[PDB]
């Protein structure tokens, strides 16, 4: 049992609100 | 007493521990948001997360304010204001997860690898200034 | 003469595993030898009887402690001597357990080969 760092991942976007 | 030889014999065989091992991931900024007075729990983000060999996979949010101890609502900050909103996992998306797992003590919900789960506005509905807002999300494969 | 079979356990799983998991089991038969001694064979025996070794993951290249489980130990019959090397001897027509000795190893997500020498042994 455990956590794979071997596949852990980041992810970043840009939320807009417009008006 | 004696060993015999001619008797001696080698035998070899393969062990697998398995399958635990990628994933692929993709965060989809949702279409027409408007500043002002938002519904409660309004989408702003689908995270996608695929794979074969997982299942498992754990999410949390990070910021510069993160406001729960599994890392699934946090508050980020706009880029032309640095006013700041309540983001997080839906209530639904919290209620499909996998497990609560505590990796050597840090906790992370955990997800179907191949699920779409979604980010909301968080907490009551939130009255929000025109601007872009930066989401971080780190992604991970869990095993049992 | 003596038959043999090493036959995997299946659904093995990755990252911590139980101390001591059963991870093959050793089966030797025969019709004309009472006993049989066997010793594992790797690039990294580490004890003077050779029933405690390390093996590696074959695609991610790092190790695993295995050996004779404490409970198959407690079941030889002797330590004989073959020229100076010991080989550990147990009763023909008996299954012996391999496991993964040591604490909970932290098993990578991949597969291992082991190997085994059994011989002949008439006391």
């Amino acid at each position: 049992g455990s956590f794979l760092p071997n596949s852990e991942q980041q992810k970043s976007v840009d939320i807009v609100f417009s008006s | 007493g004696s060993f015999l030889p001619n008797s001696e014999q080698q035998k070899s065989v393969d062990i697998v521990f398995s399958s635990p091992q990628d994933l692929t991931v993709s965060l989809i900024p949702v279409s027409g948001l408007k500043a002002g007075k938002n519904a409660p729990s309004a989408k702003i983000a689908k995270l996608v997360v695929n794979s074969t060999t997982l299942k498992e996979f754990g999410v949390r949010g990070i910021s510069n304010n993160v406001v729960d101890s599994t890392g699934t609502a946090w508050r980020v900050a706009g880029k032309n204001t640095g006013k700041e909103i309540g983001v997080g996992l839906s209530s639904d998306s919290l209620r499909r997860s996998d497990s609560t797992e505590k990796w050597n003590g840090v906790n992370w919900m955990t997800f179907n690898s191949n699920d779409t789960l979604d980010i909301v506005l968080t907490g009551p509905a939130q009255n929000v200034t025109a601007d872009t807002y930066p989401i971080t999300l780190d992604v991970v494969g869990y095993q049992p």
